[PDB]
């Protein structure tokens, strides 16, 4: 405590009474004169102290401070995901007991956690300065904590999993039966407890709740946030160069997730507080990209999307960021396409897989690397993490920054003719939990080309006949897609008899256009419900009012729901039956159409408007906002 | 009722149930649920309206719904705890005056999408 | 949020400890304890700022009353921040004679403070001893200070600072202290302008009135080669119709946003801007069709982008 080292490098004089080492060493390093005093022995100390500082970021005291440059570097295979290179690091054969210190903790980020035990307990025998057999012990802790927290989880939860045998696993209980990780350090040599006293936080339970509670400052409303950023960095660097496994517990994890929320929220506030006074802050790097991606869960992710505007947030080191996302979807198709899937190294790489791809909406990715992306997450990706309906809107965000290019929508074409290749079986059934299915994805396509034709689905729509009738329905969702001979072939299997196939052809897109026999389809329906009054109904209110209904019959059966004669004759309404409900159900395009009528558009202002009055609805208050209804 | 959430997004309600409904073509499903998705930005035809789309699952299977689906609640079951609820289904029914009041869970899609 | 729509239960203990409060506020500053004081005071500010939402007996508020008024040190709550805190104290009870008897007591030795040519006061937000006495006769409307009216009938023309002291308290004055000070003041300085329009002394403004403004406005244009938002709304409400003011555009973005709203750039269009203002200077920025448009993207921007309830309001009620 004889001085403070802060974050950006500045030694502060903090408590020492006595001659001040640190102000004269900082002396001894800026001019080169006063060098030559010392002693031959004392000069290559020197030497070794200057790199020390230098590679750690201590430059000067804080009166000599200047232009500071506090850049991130992880010197970590680690940190960087790159896991072909720690595999060839492992391969070889390793010199010395630190490089099987560093091997073990690659092991372990590989998920193989049985051989970094074996390989700690190795290097535990080896190593009786003695550090590296007290990091050890920590580690070989840390992985058998972790190996226990997976049999655990692996015996609660898709397909019964036994990575770990169960030899293996009574053996490590019995090396670890009554083991006290808090004893390790007090029972180390006494020299090592007065050079390395330091390390013994690695010992405790929990180590970062300095630096959570410290997080409470970015929560003021009165720098700051480079002292916690810093501080994160700080953490990150020392867990990670230094390969301690506690990078990979559920603390640190939290501990990222609750800085780098903070440091997001607390620049959102300082753009909508400077806004506020000066009428018209976070600037994220490859490091903190990675960081996002391998700490944050898909729900912490959408916690931060909702609070704040990440599109308003600046993204650098993109093509280091598009590295990373190129190298990690490498990795899928390494784990998926081939059989090297790694049930332990899966369970902690496929939430930062989701994660990175789900934030890489914000960043600009090259055409090479796009088509990269895509193809390993519409086809590798497996469907338990990522099934079909999740998977579009994971291709979609990437359509942000990155407009639907030819290579791409054949990638897509890929994904959609490999679907129709699945519907051979009738029992094969896309499952989705979005409510979202292969329709989206070629809406899609024509959303960005407008002109693309699917020529393989064109093949598989001609050879289809009527027996295999799971194929007949399924491309009749991607009718835009097919060419007209093939949407020729397709409609004759379908028939629009009654009213329900027609409802049922206008749900699937089978016809987007009325013809006029569709008319009396949906006046036959009309009369009847007519005769029998003493859900449709207020369905065909709204196309009318669409004009996707030209028959100018509609007005007969004015008088049974609220809704139907709401959108039949808007002037004529009474709108003590309006309810405010229905708003809530309309979509983009009808809400917009109700606007510039310039019938009903005063009514339902007000009823908006009292709503969101009596009840401060957001849902009422963005649908009144944003198209004036 | 202590899981019952009530989102207003969507005026519908998210409660851990089954039903037992019955169309109007005398057709029985036992055990069956539904799912809503807002979502607001979806590449919509020229004649899709509705803001939310459904999906009903009956013995963990999605239904094609083919025919009408007008339907009504005979036995409404609470998942956690088997006491029937069907009373305050049917009681919550009438307050909301939208389509498919109780709903298993829903979906938004609006905070995933690129243009949100 | 809107706290005032959430009740308050156990008030009389809320009570309690804020007249508990307020006499360990006269016992420091009247035996101080400096150590006490940095960590006292910071509760004491937040407990008297939060008690707006607190009902409080006629008792109570005395106590409370006359601790934030005379015995709170001015180096923190200054004069015009003690306003702010004693007008949020009427929220929830209306002025009673016996607070109201308090107030003067404050003005009457702000008086006494004011017989001193060299003091002065210091106010933050701006707000000075002629706001306290419009909260006097925002409640009661027939008041007339006693103590205030004999230092008034008692003036000399050597003793300037009670001259514009009291001329700024004119309606609290009697009808003879009025007219006595009429007869040693009159309304001559563009800061007289302001305070004649603000106490009533003149209703619409007289050419010579007028003159005043453009002479000071020619004086802050050679000096840029904050009274200039108060000229423009009072153009923009057309009670001066002088029509000279838009020779003088360009120093601050208020001005020109009120005097011509068409060729305002409003990029540099400020949202608190909004709050500053009044009901009848909203409406009238509604119905000015010049730029209501530009301002609901400015007022819709904000009610998505900020937390701040006041915006919704401004939106919903006048549609600004």
């Amino acid at each position: 405590y004889d001085y403070h080292f802060e974050v950006n490098g500045t030694v502060v004089r903090h408590k020492n009474k006595g001659f001040g080492y640190m102000e004269r060493f900082f002396e001894l390093k800026e001019s080169c004169d006063e060098r030559s005093k010392l002693s031959k022995k004392q000069y290559e100390r020197f030497n070794a102290l200057f790199n020390f500082f230098e590679k750690n970021g201590v430059i000067c005291m804080a009166k000599d401070a200047g232009t500071l440059n506090t850049s991130i570097e992880i010197n970590s295979l680690a940190y960087h995901g790159k896991y072909d290179v720690m595999k060839k690091f492992i391969e070889e054969q390793s010199v010395s007991i630190e490089d099987d210190y560093k091997k073990a903790f690659f092991l372990a980020c590989l998920g193989r956690w049985e051989e970094s035990y074996d390989l700690y307990s190795n290097i535990i025998l080896n190593s009786i300065n003695g550090c590296v057999y007290y990091l050890s012990q920590i580690n070989r802790y840390r992985i058998y904590q972790s190996i226990t927290q997976a049999v655990t989880q692996f015996n609660g939860l898709g397909r019964h999993y036994k990575p770990f045998t169960d030899e293996f696993l009574a053996r490590i209980e019995r090396e670890m039966t009554n083991f006290n990780i808090d004893d390790l350090f007090n029972g180390m040599p006494f020299e090592f407890q007065k050079k390395y006293k330091i390390l013994e936080f690695l010992s405790d339970n929990q180590f970062l709740y300095d630096d959570t509670v410290k997080l409470f400052e970015l929560t003021n409303k009165v720098s700051s946030d480079i002292v916690v950023l810093l501080r994160l960095y700080d953490n990150l660097r020392f867990l990670y160069e230094n390969c301690l496994w506690s990078v990979s517990f559920h603390e640190f994890h939290q501990y990222i997730r609750n800085s780098m929320s903070l440091l997001i929220e607390k620049a959102e506030y300082e753009r909508t507080r400077d806004i506020d006074e000066l009428g018209f802050g976070f600037f994220m790097e490859y490091y903190d990209f990675v960081n996002i991606s391998r700490h944050f869960k898909i729900d912490d992710i959408k916690n931060l999307e909702r609070s704040c505007s990440i599109d308003k947030i600046r993204f650098g080191e993109q093509e280091k960021i598009e590295e990373y996302l190129v190298g990690i979807a490498e990795e899928i198709t390494k784990q998926f396409s081939a059989n090297g899937m790694n049930v332990v190294f899966y369970t902690q790489f496929i939430s930062e897989a989701k994660a990175a791809l789900y934030f890489a909406k914000y960043v600009k990715l090259s055409e090479e690397g796009l088509g990269k992306i895509v193809k390993a997450l519409l086809f590798y990706f497996p469907e338990r993490d990522l099934d079909i309906g999740k998977r579009y809107v994971w291709l979609e965000r990437l359509t942000k920054c990155n407009e639907l290019p030819k290579s791409i929508i054949s990638i897509i074409d890929d994904f959609l003719v490999l679907q129709a290749e699945k519907h051979i079986d009738q029992n094969y059934s896309e499952v989705s939990s979005n409510g979202l299915y292969s329709r989206d994805y070629g809406a899609l396509i024509k959303h960005f080309e407008k002109n693309f034709i699917s020529k393989r689905l064109s093949e598989i729509t001609l050879c289809l006949t009527q027996d295999k009738q799971k194929q007949i329905d399924f491309l009749f969702k991607l009718l835009p897609l097919l060419s007209t001979n093939a949407k020729s072939h397709l409609l004759s299997f379908k028939s629009v008899e009654n009213i329900n196939d027609l409802m049922n052809g206008i749900r699937i897109g089978l016809i987007d256009e009325f013809t006029p026999e569709h008319e009396e389809l949906i006046i036959e329906y009309l009369e009847t419900r007519k005769v029998n009054y003493i859900d449709y109904m207020s369905t065909f209110g709204i196309w009318y009012f669409l004009e996707e209904i030209n028959n100018s019959k509609m007005e007969e059966f004015i008088g049974m729901d609220d809704q139907y004669d709401f959108f039949v004759d808007p002037e004529n309404f009474d709108y003590k039956k309006f309810i405010p409900s229905w708003l809530k159900n309309y979509n983009d395009k009808l809400l917009g159409k109700i606007a510039g009528n310039k019938h009903m558009k005063h009514h339902v202002i007000e009823v908006l408007k009292e709503r969101v009055k009596n009840s401060n609805d957001k849902r009422y208050l963005e649908i009144l906002m944003n198209y004036f209804i | 009722t202590h899981d019952l959430v009530y989102h207003s997004k969507i005026n519908t309600f998210v409660w851990d149930v089954e039903f037992d409904i019955v169309l109007s073509d005398s057709k029985e499903l036992n055990k069956c649920y539904f799912v809503k998705c807002f979502n607001p930005y979806r590449i919509n035809g020229k004649c899709d309206f509705a803001v939310s789309s459904i999906d009903i699952f009956s013995e963990g299977k999605r239904l094609l719904i083919e025919n009408e689906f007008n339907f009504k609640i005979t036995k409404a079951v609470h998942v956690a705890t088997s006491k029937d609820v069907t009373e305050i289904v049917l009681h919550l029914s009438e307050r909301i005056s939208s389509p498919f009041p109780i709903v298993k869970e829903v979906v938004y899609l609006d905070w995933s999408h690129p243009q949100f």
